[PDB]
């Protein structure tokens, strides 16, 4: 019934949609290209152990089988990313024989081979430039002569999801000849290195060299693409805490996935690139130069019209405000300097931000925050120095100051001693201004008193809350959190409850008129142990009587019960009601 | 491939005896079983190997598809050109006929000798007694050497067949394990100190495991520990007394830590399945043998008891079930209800106590009186 | 069924203009969806009432330039297997490989790798069903719909529909969700699955297979197999008692006469086996097609 | 004629106690099924009663490949090894009868 | 010398090839109930179809091939086109059909065109055939060749039979006894019924009669007076009582006449290095070596900690009888005996246990009906173990006192 029609692109829809949707395209592919970029550079320390191991594996052959089990992750989700930068380093450094084998393109043995060598052949054919199982040996003896015999390698992507039996068989197949073809296999152990005891019996178990491997645990993988993303000064686009603290939550609560992260801050761009007609100049500076200085006018009486450039209007004076209301070239003027003072906002707070994080990582037991992700959270959802938490900061960091605290304040002063010239130019010159208490580190008062001025100055001048502080920050920012999480995250067993228990809609029917089916739902749960079919039935049609006579019997009873075996099929199509078979008939309550 | 025998020489003599010369008939079949450490394909091989008698040697293992397991018979058996295809088994039995008309092996008993026949009994219903009748069926002095793992008793196919001649290769004698396990190589000490060693070594070690292969591998480890204490320190009684002490590690040793970070509802989720798991007779109630393993349970129940253990501001979403959906991948949780539907079925625990103990307290909670007690 | 439905639309909805208005709110979200699905995402909606109306009058709108396959789901013919014979033929202009799903999978996959802009999307109501899912059946829709140059739609209508995705099935498709309630009553999966009051599908013999022992799942095999095997020769008049009876002794399914005569009775009661006599007086066994008896034992070994 | 009576008395001596044992346990069970080790225990004390030698598994499970090839009784495989339920093919009447006329 | 030799060569064959033997005995009067028929079926144009039962291993092959061969010395090479067929290798209609005309030299006429109705098929092969005469169906295998989807080859070669009246033999070799019973309703109906016969086997004094002339050298001569005295030796061990013990000992176990051909073929096997006269004793060994516990060579064979752990399941039964068990049992019943005992030398830790279940269950001593701690089925006799047990030759005390308190 799956009936085809045959037919026999820039559509985004004030905001024009031309140079937004190029802005969108810029500023996402951007990203997840930087995205790809610091997922590559993470992984160096552990896979360029893995090119030593398997040189010194692969070296040593002239009753044995080399198993590198890496422990990646809970997350499936970003798995491929990994074992494609695996692929590139160990074609790169160590030959060019690698295969991968997903275990759901092969069930039986079969697939295994003839996909494995279908894999290899295409592998060895391009960059020299079949059911059978010991013409794969044949063709490593036939391609390769030389070059010391590359090893061939194969990747097993999910050890967990693989059949015993098929395995088994080809690591027996496997480990009897390879007088030639040495192989090497690394299944990606899903979970831990113990259930290769368990998916492995001990005589497959005993003929092979396992040696294993940590990966990346994922907290401070997404500490820094969290911290290189989005809090740099770098990327035109920030993001409210409260959008942030959503997925944030449902990254560390229920996923542990890194790639569903980058999925829902692509979701916030779009939504925003969507949203407001203000946000066509989220850019760099003189890129946001360009055509705040030619614009229509409707959307600069939306920049003097939304509400935290209002605010701005309510804190000022008359004699600018009468030219300033209405006319576009003063409103320019005053604009630009907003924006260059966001700018200037995000430049010194997110280094000064650094270094605090610097300043309180140090400590013991950290009770402002866990890590850098976290520091943000605690300056944005309350006010900072009103909270009880840099209270407590406050009177950790007094009896704090022995050398430990001279000894990180030199050790963190020169880690943002590397960002002294690496913000280049700072807004306030806080670099050589904050440098310039900072170089008294080398010569114990003087490191609480330095403390107390550089706290102060750092926090009080620039570590404040970003809306109230600055106008026109609505075009950085996107917010709309239960518009949002219901879009990446939604619960239909609460839409149903909802719309099945309450289904008012704004007509009187809060707590009998338009339902059909929360009737039968509601007169199902006013009897709420069990069901039989029949009284069930003529509960149903009293109530719908009592529907009847507050607006023949016989033509009634038949009008209600069609309507009511229409309500009752959907009643189990639902989820709710199983069929309770053989007996004269029930229903079963399946859902409480 | 150099000591043929290593002192089993009876077994070997009737076999050699059983082959006969070249020109005359032997048996159609011939199957042989033992333990898997016995020397069941050395003793064959190096026996083979002497006398030359022209032969076919397969594995099981290695044709898992029944055309395979022709094509290296048949293209093996030529050379003693192209691959001559069978697709079928009366393929086989015909071109074997002008297979075996050269005059290398025209009178000569070819022995088709097929190794770990217990992958051979479920590839089909066809072969194993198509290939015990083989010295009438193609009629050209053959002989079928089957050897296994398993006993003939489950191998037969209840029909009845030909039934072969069976012997049973013996276990190793414990003084046959003195002399056969590297009585001969040893490089730099006297034969009678590595002999020493191992004699120390074996009657310690005879009762775990008899197998020659691997223990040449744990001889060949801790020899050279042994051996550097009396070439340093350097009187066999001292280093006994020393050498046990690791031989006791060593053999209790021959998994790095059982702890795995999760999120944390999943951490959540598989205690309630724990939890609803090992004490479940209608324990609901109360407080909001064990060896016998896992009871399986409905959904709704974990629900209900992810409900009393969290605090209560979970709520059903998606994430939630594609959370509970994707634990089972990873094969924490188990479906036992194989296809009973979509919709929840009984879902039985499958992680050990000492794991969930561990999750259980990386998040502040404390349980074992609370599990099943 | 047919004289029960006479009687459906006879007088009175209770409310129809907030029902307009609740469908008319949903009108305005659709060059979302449009830009939305440009952008390689996929939508799910779910809902209370019937929402393939909204999404046939959204292809109305905006799917007259590309192809559509909109894909059943409520009604048992469909599977997967279909989906793919009329992906390849109606969509690709020409037929393609015979040999597995696997193979036509990977083949409809490599033909869109290379042909850019070819701009297909399907869609498909209520895919979950009790035919549509299966680990098998969902992740060719999976890996088919994994790629840039392909859109599904689709709309679950169950409790517990998310339960069908771990989150590397769910990474196939990059979800996200709408909200949806219509309250219009699913007229299609009501009107082509069944009727309780008044051939056979899937349903009710698998309702069957999960209330029986295994042994009579057992014997079923048996007898499915001998009609299967025997379908078009019209002298095939069906086993006798006696037949079925030493044919089920050999396999060891069942002791005695008495017990194949109360699973007979008992399997007569749900008419899936229809007793004949011939001219001997001996009553034969012939169930009620051949087409739909493939199905169980072929996906009940797979 | 029935080929199954004339098979019962041309059998041997072990066969002819096999089915002794099997018409012993269906005595005591009354059923129509019966596991090897009964019958085999069964077998046991019949080996004991008449002066035969020990009756081992091996040569036992042999004769009942041989009783279950030859279709007198109705056999599970041999990969069940001792779990194998056997049904007796001919009526018990007919099996005494045969180890009855001499 | 050319003795020996001669006798391996001349014995040999007869014995274990199952060469034809020219003595038959206890098979007279089917034979001379088939020959006739098998002579006016292939002497004159009718044809009848006859049907052979018995067990494995016993008569039928040699029946039909010596019978064949007597009919084949008869001219007038009259013509007569056997066909051998098997129940093991044509499996399929396909096959089965090629078969036909691989056997019947057809690829002449090429025929390369399937038609649809197999009937006319085997009539074109017939008919092709007989414009080209009678032929001779043995189809040996039949239980094998009643699992056809569509029983085509077997049904149309009645049909024909009846039909065609080309002269045929349908000469089925069957093994198990239902052979109409499991033949399907119109086949069975149709022509399944020409005259069946039976086999079985004889008494034992004939028995020893059976041993002595397929023992004794033939009235071939390898060298007369070798002949005259190792049939002499054959006659002195046939009167020998130990002899006659160990044959009546094989009757009791085996009716089969394929035993006896393995029995004596060990037995000459191990005669002429020395000794070429063989005793008694080596016919006693020679069925030693035909062993009778295949289970006590593994159990006997096994390390000590398997032994406990296998009489641990064997305690398994006696307390809390009849349920497959799993592993955590086993090993609570392990701990219990080795927290009874003493000594600390049998306290073995929990991994090193698993090895011995895990290379337990590649003897296929224990079944598998959740991966390690299931359900596990043990299929054994306590008394085995028992005998084994006290075979074991380094066995230690504290497993016999496991053993005796059990
Ligand atoms: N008598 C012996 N002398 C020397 N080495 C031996 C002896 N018996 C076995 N081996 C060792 O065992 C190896 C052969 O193993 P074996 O012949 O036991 O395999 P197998 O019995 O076929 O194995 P399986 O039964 O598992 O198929 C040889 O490589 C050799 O190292
Ligand atoms: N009466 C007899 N005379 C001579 N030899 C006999 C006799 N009975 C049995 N044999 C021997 O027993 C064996 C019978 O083999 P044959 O293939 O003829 O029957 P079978 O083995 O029962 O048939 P199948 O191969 O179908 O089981 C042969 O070794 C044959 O020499």
């Amino acid at each position: 019934g799956c009936f085809v029609f045959k037919p026999n692109e820039d559509y985004f829809n004030p905001e024009d949609s031309k140079l937004r949707f190029e802005t969108y395209q810029l500023i996402w592919q951007q990203m997840k290209s930087e995205n790809e970029r610091l997922q590559e550079e993470l992984n160096k320390n552990l896979f360029d152990n893995l090119i030593e191991f398997l040189q010194k594996s692969h070296s040593g052959f002239q009753r044995e089988i080399p198993t590198a089990a890496l422990v990646l992750g809970v997350n499936v989700t970003d798995h491929d990313l990994t074992f494609g930068s695996l692929t590139e380093a160990l074609q790169n450094n160590v030959t060019p024989y690698v295969v991968s084998l997903q275990a759901k393109d092969c069930p039986d043995m079969k697939h295994f081979l003839q996909k494995l060598i279908s894999q290899l052949m295409d592998c060895c054919v391009d960059i020299k430039s079949q059911k059978t199982d010991p013409k794969m040996l044949s063709k490593k003896r036939t391609t390769s002569s030389q070059w010391q015999s590359p090893p061939v390698v194969v990747i097993l992507k999910d050890m967990e999801s693989f059949a015993t039996k098929v395995l088994q068989d080809f690591i027996i197949i496997s480990s009897q000849h390879l007088h030639e073809f040495p192989l090497i296999l690394i299944f990606g152990i899903a979970t831990s290195p113990i259930i290769i005891h368990r998916l492995l019996p001990h005589a497959v178990s005993s003929l092979l060299c396992i040696e294993l491997f940590q990966s990346l645990s994922c907290k401070e993988h997404l500490t820094t693409v969290l911290d290189k993303l989005l809090l740099t000064t770098q990327f035109p686009f920030k993001i409210n805490e409260k959008v942030l603290q959503v997925l944030t939550n449902i990254f560390l609560y229920h996923d542990f996935s890194v790639q569903n992260f980058i999925k829902g801050l692509q979701l916030s761009l779009l939504e925003h690139f969507y949203s407001q007609p203000l946000s066509v100049l989220c850019c760099n500076l003189p890129e946001a130069k360009r055509r705040i200085n030619f614009l229509s006018n409707n959307q600069c009486e939306n920049i003097r019209r939304l509400p935290s450039f209002r605010r701005y209007v309510e804190k000022q004076a008359s004699e600018k405000q009468v030219a300033l209301l209405t006319n576009e070239r003063y409103l320019k003027e005053e604009t630009q300097l907003l924006l260059e003072n966001l700018h200037v906002y995000h430049m010194n707070y997110f280094l000064v931000l650094r270094c605090l994080h610097k300043f309180t990582s140090s400590l013991p037991k950290y009770p402002l925050g866990r890590q850098i992700r976290e520091l943000y959270c605690t300056c944005l959802e309350k006010n900072i120095w009103d909270s009880e938490e840099y209270a407590s900061v406050l009177q950790l960091l007094r009896m704090l100051a022995k050398d430990e605290l001279m000894t990180i304040l030199e050790k963190c002063f020169k880690v943002f001693k590397s960002y002294c010239e690496n913000h280049l130019g700072s807004t306030a010159k806080r670099i050589e201004e904050f440098l310039a208490q900072f170089q008294s580190l080398d010569e114990k008062f003087e490191v609480l008193r330095e403390n107390v001025v550089n706290f102060i100055d750092c926090l009080v001048r620039e570590y404040l809350l970003p809306p109230e502080t600055q106008p026109l920050h609505e075009v950085v920012y996107f917010s709309a959190a239960h518009a949002l999480r219901e879009h990446l995250n939604a619960a239909p067993r609460i839409a149903l409850h909802t719309a099945l228990n309450n289904p008012y809609y704004y007509l009187k029917n809060e707590a009998n008129i338009a339902p059909d089916i929360c009737i039968a739902y509601k007169l199902h749960l006013e009897c709420s142990r069990l069901i039989n079919l029949v009284d069930w039935s003529e509960a149903f049609a009293t109530v719908v009587t009592a529907a009847e006579k507050m607006d023949t019997s016989e033509e009634m009873n038949e009008i209600i019960h069609a309507r009511f075996i229409r309500a009752v099929s959907e009643l189990e199509l639902l989820g709710f009601i199983k069929p309770t078979k053989q007996k004269t008939d029930h229903v079963a309550r399946l859902t409480w | 491939l150099e000591n043929v025998v290593l002192c089993r020489e009876s077994q070997v003599s009737i076999l050699q005896s059983l082959f006969g010369e070249r020109h005359h008939f032997s048996f159609p079949s011939i199957f042989i079983y033992g333990h898997t450490a016995s020397g069941k394909t050395y003793v064959t091989q190096t026996l083979l190997k002497t006398l030359e008698l022209p032969h076919v040697f397969v594995n099981c293992v290695e044709c898992f598809t029944l055309r395979l397991l022709l094509e290296q018979i048949l293209n093996k058996l030529n050379h003693l050109s192209t691959e001559i295809t069978c697709e079928t088994f009366n393929d086989f039995v015909r071109l074997f006929k002008q297979v075996t008309t050269a005059e290398n092996l025209k009178d000569q008993t070819v022995y088709i000798v097929l190794d770990k026949a217990e992958y051979l009994r479920d590839m089909e219903a066809n072969l194993l007694p198509g290939f015990l009748r083989l010295q009438e069926l193609a009629d050209r002095n053959v002989t079928v050497l089957f050897l296994s793992e398993i006993v003939w008793e489950k191998f037969r196919p209840n029909t009845g067949c030909f039934e072969p001649f069976v012997l049973y290769f013996p276990d190793y004698s414990i003084g046959n394990l003195q002399k056969i396990l590297s009585h001969d190589h040893p490089p730099e000490y006297s034969a009678d100190f590595y002999a020493a060693y191992i004699n120390i070594l074996l009657g310690v070690f005879y009762t775990v495991c008899r197998d020659l292969k691997e223990l040449r591998h744990l001889a060949v480890l801790n020899f050279p520990k042994y051996c550097e204490p009396v070439v340093k320190g350097e009187d066999t009684r001292k280093l006994w007394r020393n050498i046990e002490p690791h031989l006791k590690k060593a053999m209790q040793t021959v998994s790095a830590h059982t702890h795995v970070e999760l999120p944390y509802y999943s951490k959540f989720i598989l205690i309630a399945a724990y939890l609803a798991s090992y004490n479940p007779a209608r324990t609901d109630k109360r407080f909001f043998n064990h060896l016998l393993g896992p009871k399986p349970f409905p959904l709704d129940r974990l629900l209900a008891i992810l409900y009393s253990i969290v605090d209560s501001r979970v709520a059903p979403t998606a994430n939630i079930f594609s959370q509970i959906t994707s634990l089972v991948t990873l094969q924490l949780l188990t479906l036992v209800g194989h296809d009973d539907q979509l919709d929840g079925p009984k879902y039985k625990c499958t992680v050990s106590l000492d794991f969930i103990r561990a999750i259980a307290r990386t998040v502040n909670f404390d349980i074992i009186k609370y599990l099943y007690d | 069924q047919q004289t029960l439905r006479n009687l459906l639309s006879k007088v009175s909805p209770s409310f129809s203009a907030e029902l307009k208005q609740l469908n008319q709110q949903y009108e305005k979200l659709f060059h979302k969806w449009m830009l939305q699905l440009h952008l390689g995402f996929n939508i799910v909606l779910y809902g209370l009432g019937s929402k393939r109306d909204l999404l046939e009058r959204f292809r109305t709108t905006m799917l007259q330039d590309s192809i559509h396959v909109v894909i059943n789901g409520f009604f048992p013919g469909i599977s997967v297997k279909s989906v793919l014979n009329s992906i390849t033929e109606e969509v690709l202009d020409h037929m393609g490989t015979f040999r597995s799903i696997l193979d036509q999978l990977d083949w409809i996959v490599n033909k869109f790798k290379e042909d850019s802009s070819l701009e297909l999307f399907l869609l498909i109501h209520n895919l979950d069903s009790q035919m549509l899912r299966g680990e098998k059946s969902q992740q060719i829709i999976g890996q088919l719909s994994s790629l840039h140059n392909i859109y599904l739609i689709a709309s679950i209508d169950h409790l517990n529909a998310p339960l069908m995705w771990d989150h590397a099935k769910q990474s196939l498709f990059n979800w996200l969700w709408y909200e949806t309630t219509t309250y219009s009553p699913y007229t299609e999966e009501t009107s082509y699955e069944n009727s309780l009051l008044v051939s056979l599908p899937l349903s009710s013999l698998t309702h069957v297979l999960r209330s029986l022992t295994p042994n009579a799942r057992g014997i079923f095999r048996l007898l499915i197999k001998y009609q299967l095997d025997n379908q078009d020769n019209p002298s095939y008049i069906g086993l006798s008692f006696q037949d079925f009876y030493q044919q089920c002794r050999e396999a060891f399914l069942v002791n005695s006469d008495l017990t194949l005569r109360a699973q007979l009775t008992e399997f007569r009661d749900h008419k899936l086996i229809r007793t004949k006599k011939g001219t001997d007086g001996v009553e034969y066994l012939l169930i009620p097609d051949n087409g739909t008896l493939t199905d169980f034992l072929e996906k009940e070994e797979e | 004629s029935s080929s199954y009576i004339t098979a019962i008395k041309n059998s041997s001596v072990l066969e002819q106690s096999f089915l002794r044992a099997i018409l012993a346990e269906f005595r005591r069970s009354g059923l129509e099924e019966a596991t090897f080790q009964q019958i085999y225990s069964q077998h046991v004390a019949l080996c004991r009663m008449e002066g035969l030698p020990y009756p081992t598994m091996s040569e036992t499970m042999a004769v009942c490949s041989h009783l279950g090839s030859c279709r007198l009784l109705l056999v599970e495989p041999s990969r069940n090894d001792l779990l194998l339920r056997v049904r007796l093919n001919v009526s018990q009447d007919d099996v005494l009868y045969a180890l009855k006329d001499e | 010398t050319e003795c020996l030799s001669q006798v391996q060569r001349i014995l040999r064959e007869r014995f274990c090839r199952q060469s034809p033997h020219s003595n038959l005995f206890g098979v007279q009067v089917q034979y001379k109930h088939l020959s006739e028929l098998l002579k006016r079926t292939a002497l004159h144009g009718e044809s009848n179809s006859v049907l052979i039962i018995g067990p494995r291993g016993s008569g039928k092959t040699m029946l039909i091939n010596h019978a064949l061969k007597e009919l084949m010395e008869i001219e007038e090479s009259e013509n007569v086109l056997q066909v051998h067929l098997n129940g093991l290798l044509q499996i399929n209609d396909k096959i089965a059909l090629k078969e036909i005309t691989r056997q019947l030299n057809l690829e002449n006429v090429v025929g390369d065109k399937v038609f649809g109705s197999f009937a006319e098929n085997l009539s074109f092969l017939l008919e092709a055939l007989k414009k080209g005469c009678p032929v001779i169906f043995i189809l040996d295998e039949f239980d094998l060749f009643a699992h056809h989807k569509n029983q085509t080859l077997l049904y149309n070669l009645f049909d024909i039979s009846q039909s065609a009246q080309t002269p045929i033999a349908v000469i089925g070799l069957t093994c198990r006894l239902d052979i109409l019973e499991l033949l399907e309703k119109r086949v069975k109906s149709r022509f399944s019924h020409r005259q069946i016969h039976l086999m079985n086997s004889f008494g034992f004094p004939q028995y020893v009669k059976i041993f002595k002339e397929q023992l004794s050298l033939p009235a071939e001569f390898p060298d007369k007076v070798f002949a005259e005295k190792w049939n002499e030796n054959v006659q002195y061990l046939s009167e020998d009582r130990s002899v006659q013990e160990v044959l009546q000992k094989h009757f009791n176990i085996s009716k089969n006449l394929r035993s006896l051909h393995m029995l004596l073929m060990l037995a000459l096997n191990r005669v002429t290095a020395s000794h070429p006269f063989m005793t008694a004793v080596d016919l006693m060994e020679a069925s030693q070596l035909c062993s009778m516990d295949s289970k006590a060579n593994i159990v006997h064979g096994l390390s000590v900690l398997e032994i406990c752990l296998i009489i641990a399941m064997k305690h398994l039964n006696d307390i809390y009888e009849e349920e497959p068990f799993n592993f955590q049992m086993v090993y609570n019943e392990f701990q219990k005996f080795v927290q009874r005992k003493a000594h600390s030398v049998y306290n073995f830790e929990k991994p090193v246990v698993m090895k011995a279940f895990e290379h337990l269950q590649q003897l296929e001593l224990i079944k598998p009906m959740q991966r390690e701690y299931q359900l596990m089925k043990l299929l054994l006799d306590n008394t085995q173990i028992m005998n084994a047990l006290q075979k074991y030759p380094n066995c230690p005390t504290d497993v016999r006192q496991w053993a005796t308190s059990s």
